[PDB]
């Protein structure tokens, strides 16, 4: 639903049950592995939630830089003679003069 | 320069394996040809990317 | 053997059966010639509805 | 719920429907649009200031942005 | 890339094809790992020919794990490999490569039948005995069964969680300035 | 955001309004949208989405209404045949009834054809006819239970309005000539 | 690397840019005071003239013959097995004659060279005289290649493989439309590039571009549907 | 909509329909497609202003909907091709009544934009019918 | 990668090294002077001494990266504000829980 | 429905206007080599003081106009009513 | 979601035919069914990729504001028709249907014929009504009529009641 | 056997060298 910890606990419980069924052992075998699996699943999925959110944020930040690369990559990709054409001359001068602020 | 070479290699490989992959009779051959088919598909994807 | 299908039975009937789809398509095209010159229904994907499906529920939510 | 709580759209639709579009556009589209319009914002501000003044500039008149 | 009074607008994410390629590689590795884990759980000497796919005709877990792994490798929609193949075709369409789409589809269908035909051999007259014997009893490895179960769950429900993996892969690829 | 598909044609496009020249193969997504893909795909592209949905519904109802005219005239012909003996039957049918039967033929009413081939002008005319009938009905508010839904207050207000309208019409003098 | 660069050239764009045009006459004009040898040697521009039907047909024939010779060198001769007695006789010929290898190569490559030349010439004449002025270029290429390769597979290889020849011809026609008559990896123009004509002031151009951007905004789904949060 | 009243009608209300010219339909469709941004902006800005200064005690309650004036003027200019004035107040007398109806729909009655676009398009159509060759 | 400023800056001579402490000290001084000036466009000539020190201390690639970052920061400052961004992000996260149903029978476009 | 709905755009021909006037300028750039040759021939003829009457700046101009029209005419003709639209 | 739901139907049906069919030929019938239906599934997938990549929308109604060029529209309609006709049997793609009906469970053939061939019709209707198509449908009509004629002619020569019902 | 294409004579048909005759048939296709 909304709690990643509870979702991971349920996932661990069902994983343990499925493992017992696949191994053909009674579902009550090794009872201590139920809480172990629940805790491990809850912790790992909580961390994965936090990591996915962090990665999304950092990707959004990196896209800003990637836009700068695209604009400059597009200008450098212009075929010979198109950099002084009316459709790209002003942008080329903007990127070669105004941004030459070193 | 890479695009034409990749396209030719992909076409030749596809038309060469289309019949060979159905001639094997071994588990190891099946695994190897699965790998080869996936490699060809990924090469086509690489061509699309470099486009 | 290869090509036995044409010879088996009757060649004329086999060729007619083979060419049946083209006969159907050409008959349809002639009927469409008649339709075009008259003004009746033609063979086309009509688009009277602007993507509005038949008796579909179109609603919005607050 | 939780897995999709990041975005109103469902996870399968996010994975497949959006192909090549920036994640800045998929999530937080308002910031993307404002960054795109950055210079147009100042052009509109200058146009509004001039309109309050006597001068009227027709070149930037179409730039009336609300998002 | 659009120009409006010297303002560039980019609605395309360049670092996306690399992410799709990484996703395809990871999906293939996951499915290969699933099938190889199923094989390793059993006795290796039995499987030496395509006919020996019948040797997988063992208890339900192994049998259906093999069946679903083969279907996933083939590219059947609900399974994991379909995600990679569909996203590859989507990116090809985005890049406007109709001939590449055509050849991809030809290869995909031929490989699909190549994988599927083994399901015919999977049928066996009786139930096979492919488990190694230890202490006078067949040795079934709980750890490998658990790993196969996790792989099966992900193979079945990869579509649901694929958005997070796509986000992670695009995040990794964005660092490349290409 | 909407995108586009790379073009292969080598033709040259001229935009007199913007005073520029482009090539079909070089068009980007926005340029493709502006030049290609602009064509209309509906009878009334000028109308909004809701307005064209109403237009589509009115056109469908108008087609059904013309078919209803044809059915009604056929029923009237059956009534005439049953009531009047065969003698003088054709003499009486050679009147308004026969002309209407011929005027409601297939080109004018889509009896059972899959599609009524109508121009956008014809569709607009049919929708206008349906709207005229709707206005005539709504003048007296005959569409409350059928062809309409209203609340109790709306019904009471409509009753009062129709009463006032009927009173005014009755008080009006006869039309001259 | 470009395929059929000359045909798919934007003459207007290269002209406005000043880029040299591949459509230039590329001809020699010897002066009336030049030597007789110079006048005779200046005739080689005929070999460059591209409106020459016979020259083009021989060009296609040479291409086909070269392709056939390459195929024979690579796959055909090695796959075909020659009788032992024939091999011994030709080796004896090599021993008894100087440069016997050259004559053996000529004998072995004559069939492939001749068939390649014939295929190339017939294909060029076919494509040029027919299908050159069709409306649907893709359909024309597909149908022409399908028919030609169907006939070629029926004759050269085996009459029983004509269906496979037709399918291969359809595939080859699609490939040729993709990468021979079209420029997908051979772009010589920037996407979205254009040229400006008429006496429009920069202010007017900027106003028009602002209007175009306002229209472009409607492409975004969120703005069109009004589904944006208040920033 | 697209219905003209009958001048000599026996009863109080009678209407006869008419079909607008193909040029008018093309012009209206193109202008709506090009300027649809402004109409959505008008809707969103109207809601925003009502939320901000809807309360009587609000400081800006006396400046209601004035910010929407720029959006309305921009929409009018976009629809009319920057001709016939640079403001809605400069609308010709032929479309002045329809403009007043549109304003009543949008700001006084606060009716849906579905309804008020009808009156705005009526203004545009009136201008187009009046001029003809001036807009195209 | 030929168009990538970051990688081209990551390239270096075999014996080249960067004195990050000195370069960052000079850049901090120069940027403090520029911020004190507080102009829309960074005019380095208004801070000659610090500009010369910054040029001497820092490498061309580092200077390019710093200028690009400064431009981005200026644009962000002109556009958004801390409280505005906080409220917008909170509202968007709250919306993310709900669904975005289509709006049928629209009025625009 | 094709040809049954309204047309989005009207061309110069659809509005009854002649587009060749602008199309000549549009097609001028591609025929630059022949234009330069004609200019050089005109310059040389102007420079010549005693020019043979046979000499004329006509054939280079013939070539230039031929090249211009080879592109100008087909574009306009394809847009005319009565011919299968391209 | 529409396309995914359409594609989800393959696995349960294949499993039913594979594990529940008494006849031994069902093993090959299942493979024929899978391959024949998956070819059309791939065609429909290509069409969906064309629609989604060109139009980033997914709401099924934003297509009103986007118009496909003639080439894109014809490609989409051809792909959609062929792909959905692979599922909904059309000439010549009914060999799989005949094999599956003959060699499938008598209880599962009922479900197959009754319902599983009509999801394709529903999807084709939705997509072709959503997309504006400016091509002549004579070819598609001819294909359908040829299939009808072929099945009707072949009805006589079937002594197997199940195969006769499959042709019907 | 070979007729120069810039002389002003189409396919070797001399004369008409003061006219524009290749438009629409040889150069361009109306
Ligand atoms: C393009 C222009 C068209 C318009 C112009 C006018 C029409 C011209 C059409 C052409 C007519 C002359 C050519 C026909 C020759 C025969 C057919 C053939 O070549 O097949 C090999 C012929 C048939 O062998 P087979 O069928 O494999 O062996 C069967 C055995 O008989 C064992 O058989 P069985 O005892 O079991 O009985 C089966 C028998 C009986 O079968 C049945 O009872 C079942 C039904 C069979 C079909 C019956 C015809 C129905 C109507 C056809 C409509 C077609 C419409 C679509 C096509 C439109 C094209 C325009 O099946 C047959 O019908 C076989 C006989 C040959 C076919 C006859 C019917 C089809 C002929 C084509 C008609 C085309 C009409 C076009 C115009 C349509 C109107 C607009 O082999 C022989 O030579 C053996 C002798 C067979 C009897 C021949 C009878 C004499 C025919 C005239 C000979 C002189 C021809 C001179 C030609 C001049 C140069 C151009
Ligand atoms: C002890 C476990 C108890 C589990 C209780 C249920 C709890 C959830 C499952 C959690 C399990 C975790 C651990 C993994 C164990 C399974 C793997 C394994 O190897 O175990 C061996 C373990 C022992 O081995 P064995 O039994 O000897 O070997 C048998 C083989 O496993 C062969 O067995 P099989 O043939 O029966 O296996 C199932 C078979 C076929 O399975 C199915 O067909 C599953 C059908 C599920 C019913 C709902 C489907 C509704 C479809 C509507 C259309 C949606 C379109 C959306 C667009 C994208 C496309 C999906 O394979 C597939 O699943 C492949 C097709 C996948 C289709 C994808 C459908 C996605 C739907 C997403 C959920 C929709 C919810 C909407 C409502 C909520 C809205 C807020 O097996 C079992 O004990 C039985 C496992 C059978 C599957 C269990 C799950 C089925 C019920 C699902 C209900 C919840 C919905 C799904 C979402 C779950 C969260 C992501
Ligand atoms: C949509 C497509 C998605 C495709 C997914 C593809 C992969 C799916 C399958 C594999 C996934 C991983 C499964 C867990 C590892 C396997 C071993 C294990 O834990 O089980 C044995 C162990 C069995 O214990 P036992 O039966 O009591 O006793 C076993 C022996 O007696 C006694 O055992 P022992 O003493 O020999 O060893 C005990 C030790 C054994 O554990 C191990 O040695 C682990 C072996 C695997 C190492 C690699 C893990 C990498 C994780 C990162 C994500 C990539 C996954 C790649 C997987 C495939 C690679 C080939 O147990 C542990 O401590 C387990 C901890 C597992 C979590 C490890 C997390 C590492 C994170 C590192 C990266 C962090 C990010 C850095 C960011 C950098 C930024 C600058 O299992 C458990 O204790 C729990 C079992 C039930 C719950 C399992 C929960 C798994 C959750 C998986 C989440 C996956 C990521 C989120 C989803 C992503 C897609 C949306
Ligand atoms: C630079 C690297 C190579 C250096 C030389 C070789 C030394 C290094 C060897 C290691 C490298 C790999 C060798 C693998 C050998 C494979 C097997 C083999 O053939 O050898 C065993 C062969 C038999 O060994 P054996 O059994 O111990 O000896 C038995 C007999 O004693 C043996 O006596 P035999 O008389 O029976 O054998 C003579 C042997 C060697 O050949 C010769 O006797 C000398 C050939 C000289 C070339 C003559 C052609 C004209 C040259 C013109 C140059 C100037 C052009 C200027 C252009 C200006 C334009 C503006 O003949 C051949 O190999 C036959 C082909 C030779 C003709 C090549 C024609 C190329 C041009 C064709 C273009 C298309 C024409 C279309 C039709 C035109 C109709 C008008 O061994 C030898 O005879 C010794 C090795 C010789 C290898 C020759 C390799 C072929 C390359 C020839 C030169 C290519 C020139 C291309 C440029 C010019 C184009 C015009
Ligand atoms: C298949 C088409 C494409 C062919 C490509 C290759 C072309 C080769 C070069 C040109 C050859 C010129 C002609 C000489 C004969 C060549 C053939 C030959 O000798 O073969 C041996 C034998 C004749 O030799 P023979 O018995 O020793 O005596 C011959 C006399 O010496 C004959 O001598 P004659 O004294 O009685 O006089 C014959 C006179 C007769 O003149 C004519 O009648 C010719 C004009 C009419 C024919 C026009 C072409 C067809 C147009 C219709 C297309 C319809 C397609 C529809 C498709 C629909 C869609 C499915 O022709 C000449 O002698 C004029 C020669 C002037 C010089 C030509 C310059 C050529 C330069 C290029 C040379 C190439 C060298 C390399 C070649 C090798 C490598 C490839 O002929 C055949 O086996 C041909 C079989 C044809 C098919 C079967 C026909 C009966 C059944 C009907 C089937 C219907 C199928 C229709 C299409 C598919 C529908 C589904
Ligand atoms: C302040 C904290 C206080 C905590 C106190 C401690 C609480 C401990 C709670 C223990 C609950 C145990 C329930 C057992 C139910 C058994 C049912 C049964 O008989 O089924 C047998 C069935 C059948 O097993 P079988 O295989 O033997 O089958 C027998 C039937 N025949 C003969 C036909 C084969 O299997 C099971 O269901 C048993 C295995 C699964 C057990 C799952 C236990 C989950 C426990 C979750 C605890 C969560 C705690 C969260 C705390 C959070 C705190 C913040
Ligand atoms: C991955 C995609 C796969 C695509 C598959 C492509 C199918 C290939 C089929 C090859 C068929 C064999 C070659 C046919 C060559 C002739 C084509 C032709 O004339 O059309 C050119 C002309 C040139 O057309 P066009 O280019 O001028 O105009 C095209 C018009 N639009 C834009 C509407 C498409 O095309 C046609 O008029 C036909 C087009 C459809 C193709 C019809 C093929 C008919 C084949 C049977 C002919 C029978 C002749 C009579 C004998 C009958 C038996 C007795």
């Amino acid at each position: 639903m909304s709690s990643m910890l509870i979702w991971g606990a349920c996932f661990g419980l069902f994983t343990r049950a499925a493992a017992c069924k696949a191994s053909m052992i009674p579902l009550t075998t090794s009872p201590w592995k139920y809480p172990k699996y629940m805790i491990v699943s809850a912790v790992t999925f909580y961390y994965f939630d936090w990591y996915r959110r962090m990665a999304l944020e950092q990707l959004c930040y990196n896209e800003e830089k990637l836009e700068r690369y695209q604009i400059r990559a597009k200008l450098q990709s212009l075929k010979i003679g198109e950099e002084l054409s009316d459709a790209y001359r002003e942008s080329f001068f903007e990127h070669a003069v105004q941004k030459n602020n070193i | 320069f890479f695009w034409i070479i990749l396209l030719i290699i992909s076409i030749i490989g596809i038309f060469y394996i289309i019949s060979i992959i159905f001639d094997i009779n071994l588990f190891k051959a099946f695994l190897a040809y699965s790998t080869i088919i996936n490699s060809i598909s990924f090469i086509l994807l690489i061509i699309a990317i470099i486009f | 053997y290869d090509g036995q299908w044409w010879s088996m039975g009757s060649l004329a009937c086999n060729v007619l059966f083979f060419c049946t789809p083209l006969f159907l398509y050409l008959i349809l095209q002639v009927e469409e010639l008649n339709s075009e010159k008259r003004g009746g229904t033609s063979n086309k994907f009509y688009h009277n509805n602007a993507g509005f499906f038949h008796f579909q529920i179109y609603d919005n939510k607050q | 719920g939780v897995w999709s709580n990041i975005h109103p759209t469902d996870k399968v639709t996010l994975s497949f429907a959006n192909i090549g579009r920036p994640f800045r556009l998929i999530y937080r589209p308002e910031i993307f649009l404002r960054d795109q319009q950055a210079k147009f914002i100042q052009l509109e501000k200058e146009h509004i200031e001039k309109s309050k003044k006597g001068e009227f500039v027709e070149t930037t008149s179409p730039l009336v942005l609300w998002n | 890339m659009s120009i409006f009074s010297n303002i560039w607008i980019n609605n395309d994410l360049n670092s996306y094809g690399l992410s799709i390629l990484l996703l395809n590689i990871i999906n293939y590795l996951i499915v290969f790992m699933l099938i190889l884990s199923v094989i390793l759980l059993t006795n290796l000497s039995k499987f030496k020919s395509l006919n020996q796919f019948k040797e997988f005709n063992s208890y339900n877990f192994i049998l259906y794990s093999l069946i679903f792994s083969l279907l996933s490798m083939a590219g059947i929609p609900p399974l994991l490999g379909f995600t990679g193949k569909f996203l590859a075709i989507l990116y090809s369409s985005f890049k406007s490569q109709y001939l590449l789409i055509l050849f991809m589809t030809i290869l995909n269908i031929f490989g699909m039948y190549f994988y599927i035909q083994n399901l015919r051999f999977v049928v066996k007259k009786n139930k096979s005995s492919i488990l190694n014997y230890k202490n006078y009893y067949v040795n079934i490895n709980y750890s490998i069964t658990l790993n196969i179960i996790l792989l099966n769950f992900f193979n079945f429900f990869g579509i649901l969680f694929l958005s997070d993996l796509i986000i992670i892969l695009n995040y990794i690829s964005s660092y490349i300035y290409i | 955001a909407f995108g586009g598909f790379r073009q292969t044609d080598n033709s040259l496009i001229i935009d007199d309004r913007r005073k520029i020249i482009l090539n079909t193969r070089s068009l980007n997504d926005f340029q493709q949208k502006i030049y290609l893909r602009n064509f209309f795909t509906n009878y009334r592209p000028d109308l909004s989405s809701y307005d064209y949905f109403a237009f589509k519904e009115k056109l469908r109802i108008g087609e059904l209404f013309l078919n209803e005219y044809r059915k009604r005239i056929n029923n009237e012909v059956r009534r005439a045949a049953i009531l009047t003996p065969t003698s003088s039957l054709r003499e009486k049918m050679n009147h308004k009834i026969a002309d209407q039967i011929l005027d409601l033929s297939s080109p004018h009413v889509r009896g059972a054809h899959f599609q009524a081939v109508r121009s956008w002008t014809d569709a607009s005319k049919i929708v206008n006819y349906v709207e005229e009938k709707q206005t005539k009905i709504n003048k007296y508010g005959l569409q409350f239970p059928l062809l309409g839904n209203m609340t109790e207050e709306q019904c009471a207000s409509k009753e009062d309005e129709v009463y006032q309208r009927l009173l005014k019409e009755m008080q009006k003098p006869p039309k001259k000539a | 690397m470009e395929l059929n660069s000359s045909a798919k050239e934007d003459s207007h764009y290269v002209g406005v840019l000043g880029y040299p045009s591949q459509h230039d006459p590329h001809t020699l004009h010897p002066k009336k005071h030049d030597s007789t040898f110079t006048k005779v040697y200046a005739c080689r521009d005929m070999l460059w003239d591209h409106h020459w039907e016979v020259r083009n047909t021989l060009y296609a024939g040479f291409k086909g013959a070269l392709l056939g010779v390459a195929y024979a060198s690579g796959f055909g001769l090695i796959s075909k097995t020659v009788p032992s007695i024939v091999l011994k006789k030709m080796f004896r010929f090599v021993r008894n004659n100087n440069f016997g290898h050259i004559r053996i190569m000529q004998d072995l490559l004559t069939p492939y060279a001749l068939t390649g030349f014939g295929l190339g010439s017939v294909y060029y004449l076919y494509q040029h005289n027919v299908w050159e002025n069709r409306s649907n270029k893709w359909l024309a290429e597909v149908l022409s290649n399908a028919l030609f390769f169907q006939v070629a597979t029926a004759v050269c290889v085996n009459p029983g493989f004509h269906i496979y020849g037709m399918v291969g011809g359809i595939l080859f026609g699609t490939l040729k439309y993709a990468f021979y008559n079209s420029s997908f990896f051979q772009e010589k123009e920037s996407i979205g590039s254009y040229t400006t004509f008429g006496d429009l002031s920069e202010e007017e151009r900027k106003k028009q571009e602002y209007k175009d951007y306002i229209q472009f905004l409607g492409n975004y789904h969120k703005v069109r549907n009004g589904q944006l949060v208040d920033l | 909509m697209f219905l003209n009243p009958v001048k000599d009608s026996e009863f109080d209300d009678e209407v006869k329909g008419f079909v607008p010219s193909e040029g008018e339909v093309r012009f209206v469709a193109n202008k709506n497609k090009e300027c649809g941004y402004y109409l959505q902006g008008i809707e969103q800005c109207r809601r925003k202003m009502v939320q901000l200064a809807g309360d009587s005690s609000s400081q800006f309650h006396s400046l209601g909907f004035l910010p929407c004036k720029r959006l309305v003027d921009a929409h009018y200019r976009c629809m009319t091709d920057d001709k016939f004035g640079s403001t809605i107040e400069e609308v010709p007398e032929i479309g002045l009544d329809s403009a007043q109806k549109f304003f009543d729909c949008t700001f006084q009655q606060l009716k849906p934009m579905q309804s008020c676009r009808r009156f705005f398009d009526q203004v545009v159509r009136d201008v187009y019918r009046a001029n003809g060759s001036q807009l195209i | 990668m030929e168009f990538s400023n970051a990688l081209l800056s990551q390239t270096k001579l075999p014996g080249q090294q960067y004195d990050y402490k000195r370069c960052f000290q000079a850049s901090n001084t120069h940027f403090e002077c520029l911020d004190s000036i507080r102009d829309a466009y960074d005019n380095h000539h208004k801070c000659p001494q610090t500009y010369q020190a910054w040029q001497s201390s820092c490498d061309v690639g580092i200077r390019r990266y710093q200028m690009d970052n400064r431009e981005q920061q200026k644009k962000d400052q002109l556009l958004y504000s801390k409280e505005q961004l906080k409220n917008y992000n909170a509202a968007k996260n709250k919306e993310a829980y709900g669904i975005t149903a289509p709006k049928n029978l629209s009025f625009a476009f | 429905m094709s040809n049954v709905s309204d047309a989005q755009i009207q061309e110069w021909i659809k509005r009854g206007e002649d587009p060749k006037e602008f199309l000549l300028k549009e097609c001028a750039p591609q025929c630059t080599a022949w234009k330069e040759k004609l200019g050089r021939c005109e310059a040389k003829l102007k420079s010549l003081v005693n020019a043979d009457p046979e000499m004329s700046c006509m054939y280079p101009l013939r070539d230039w106009v031929t090249c211009i029209e080879a592109c100008v005419q087909p574009a306009i003709t394809r847009n005319l009513f009565g011919s299968k639209y391209m | 979601l529409f396309f995914m739901c359409y594609e989800l139907l393959l696995i349960p049906s294949f499993l039913i035919v594979y594990f529940v069919s008494p006849s031994r030929r069902a093993i090959q019938a299942s493979l024929y069914f899978v391959i024949w239906t998956q070819l059309g599934s791939l065609l429909v997938l290509i069409a969906i990729s064309y629609i989604i990549s060109i139009t980033n929308t997914y709401e099924f109604n934003d297509l009103k504001y986007f118009n496909f060029t003639n080439s894109e529209s014809t490609i989409i309609i051809f792909l959609i028709f062929l792909g959905f006709g692979f599922k909904a049997p059309i000439w010549p793609f009914h060999y799989w249907l005949t094999k599956t009906h003959v060699e499938a469970p008598s209880g599962f053939s009922i479900y197959l014929s009754g319902f599983l061939v009509k999801t394709a019709l529903y999807g084709f209707y939705k997509f072709n009504t959503s997309i504006f198509i400016d091509i002549d449908s004579s070819i598609f009509i001819a294909i359908c009529i040829m299939g009808v004629v072929d099945s009707s002619l072949k009805m006589w020569g079937q002594t197997d009641l199940k195969k006769l019902v499959a042709y019907g | 056997f070979i007729y120069r294409d810039d002389i002003g004579a189409f396919w070797g048909i001399k004369g008409y060298e003061e006219l524009v005759t290749e438009v629409g048939t040889h150069k361009g296709h109306n």
